[PDB]
């Protein structure tokens, strides 16, 4: 039921860093797991990362692991994705998605997710 | 071995280095287990903390019993988590018994001898025996990297862990304090090592 | 010595001169002790007051248990203080036993028999023996400077203090009225000096 | 979490008195200990004093004892620092800080303190 | 009729800089000539400077000549006094005041000035 918004996108030279943020409108945010997905023109959205409702358990994709970090602030009910090691290819649209009103694990699919944000653009020069 | 009967550990200050390391004779990997323990702390209304930490060289969160703020009890196995919500909390010593089966994926959750609904988690998995068990800290690595915001302040005793699922009757007998023979971790034959500000004192809970 | 059994002091009117002076045969300095007492008053829903005032010549607040308004029980030793918060205040006689040990800094706090979580204080400190103990006034000097806003109106009794930490069992026996043997302050062999409007009457509490 | 403001500064001839006050914005004020610190141009801040949450235990610096008094009013949640017999050297900026939402003794360091006010100026002619 | 509130005071090293300002509440501000006055404990107020409506005719005290500057703004209806290379002696309370329901020159007496502010402390060490 939450409404997702994203910020922190833009253009940066290779090797830079970006602390993208996502805000949630609702009161059940602490009962839904969050995730970051990637989208490119002429293609569909792709899994990037997923993070614990409790926040103690996370999941990174093979490319993102070691380079990206995902965290959440329940009190501020906002998710943070620190993207670093920025190479040209990782320039596309990014979506903060999330959908879960019940205890469960962290999946890596798209059907389960039910709510999506407007999105943001990230570019590497 | 040392008999810890009628005795418990004390963690008086919120700090990052105070913790106790447990050892187990287990060699075969676990297809099932049950863990029972008593613990008492007042951090419930202030922040989250880690009750029991089982980790292996390949996974820092093989088995994690964690209290999340404004959520309740969060049970994690093999990198997957479930929540057992608590609506309201009170200041009292609490005993908890938690069981999981690999064959069916069923999990039982008993708090103060009252059972929570059984649920499913990671059917078909295997738990490795080689592992480090730690009290007083949540461990994100096999030998370090602890977090002060997550350490626990207070007491924890009666830590017992089996390699199969007890029936409800046996759990009831555990709750009331009868005789039982743990096979993997024995409070009455415990081996351990202590680090930092931790102490041994008579138990408060009856 | 006078047997105070089944009797209590009464402080019927708020004032800054009615107070009782206790005398301790103590000679060696204390590394540890256990204070147990039974008090009754309705001031809770009003300003703060002092339950027990221990002061050496070099520190007006060596040991002071104090009720802080809206906060709860405030224990202090050697100039430090910790607060044992109380959510809601009832209206009934209350029994309290508190222990502190210099070796570990562990403090135990038992209200009406129900223990509070142990915490830390002033590890390594020592308490002088030569002191003044007063009932009904918080002393900011060795033997005076009693403030009117801090005096106690009500009743107090069973005041008892040891020189070592009792076990939980012993505390349970005390709260139930069983036999015991104080060694630094005995209610049954007490020696005191009353001042102002204070009287001796049968105890109200059971 | 409280927001600290200060007032009562100014310039005075030697031997005068100043009842500096500090106000706190928040509801947990009674759960935080208070302190007064000093700062001078070309140097860092300096411990001055402190006040107990319950308001029964205080701590003064060696120069401040016998000359300065510190008190707190929980109902109005305001901290008062009364200074007398002011000296010319006692002319600098003063900060009312305080940060122990929890329960502990009174320290005399700077790292533990977390929240600081804008400050006030005191001058002796 | 106008209410004068100054700001920008404080403590600074010898030979510093300070762009004190003064806000005027009212609609006749462009009709009065403003002034800055000095005052020290145990003495009366002293003239410092005076600023004009049109802002093209001003008057500086002998000591402040060249070293200080005075300016006025009409759209924001405020006054600015900039002082440079400050010393210890010039350390007192400064008052942005003045009163002009008329159309005249800039005097140096105190009687003519009718409206007065509160003043701010300026100190140099």
């Amino acid at each position: 039921e939450v409404q997702l918004v994203e910020s922190g996108g833009g253009l940066v030279q290779t090797g830079g860093s970006l602390r993208l943020s996502c805000a949630a409108s609702g009161r059940t945010f602490n009962r839904h797991y969050m995730g970051w997905f990637r989208q490119v023109p002429g293609k569909e959205r792709e899994f990037v990362a997923s993070i614990s409702q409790t926040g103690l358990n996370k999941d990174y994709v093979d490319s993102a692991k070691g380079r990206f970090t995902i965290s959440r602030d329940n009190a501020e009910n906002t998710v943070y994705l620190q993207m670093n090691n920025l190479k040209p290819e990782d320039t596309a649209l990014y979506y903060c998605a999330g959908s879960q009103s019940s205890y469960y694990d962290k999946p890596r699919l798209l059907t389960e997710y039910a709510y999506w944000g407007q999105g943001t653009l990230v570019t590497v020069s | 071995q040392t008999d810890m009967s009628r005795k418990a550990f004390v963690f008086p200050k919120e700090s990052d280095t105070s913790y106790v390391s447990l050892k187990a004779p287990l060699t075969k990997p676990l297809k099932a287990f049950t863990v029972c323990l008593h613990f008492y702390t007042e951090l419930s209304s202030t922040r989250g903390y880690s009750i029991f930490s089982y980790a292996t060289k390949r996974q820092d969160n093989e088995i994690l019993i964690f209290w999340s703020k404004d959520i309740g009890y969060s049970f994690t196995v093999g990198g997957s988590e479930i929540l057992f919500e608590v609506p309201e909390v009170t200041v009292a010593p609490v005993h908890i018994c938690t069981s999981w089966e690999s064959a069916s994926g069923i999990v039982e959750f008993w708090v103060d001898g009252k059972p929570r609904v059984r649920k499913s988690l990671k059917k078909g998995y295997t738990v490795g025996a080689e592992a480090s068990i730690i009290l007083g800290q949540e461990q994100d690595s096999f030998g370090g990297n602890f977090e002060g915001s997550q350490s626990l302040v207070g007491d924890i005793g009666n830590v017992n862990m089996w390699d199969f699922v007890l029936s409800p009757d046996e759990i009831n007998t555990i709750y009331l304090g009868g005789p039982f023979s743990p096979n993997v971790l024995n409070w009455r034959a415990l081996k351990y090592e202590v680090q930092g500000e931790v102490f041994t004192k008579p138990q408060l809970w009856p």
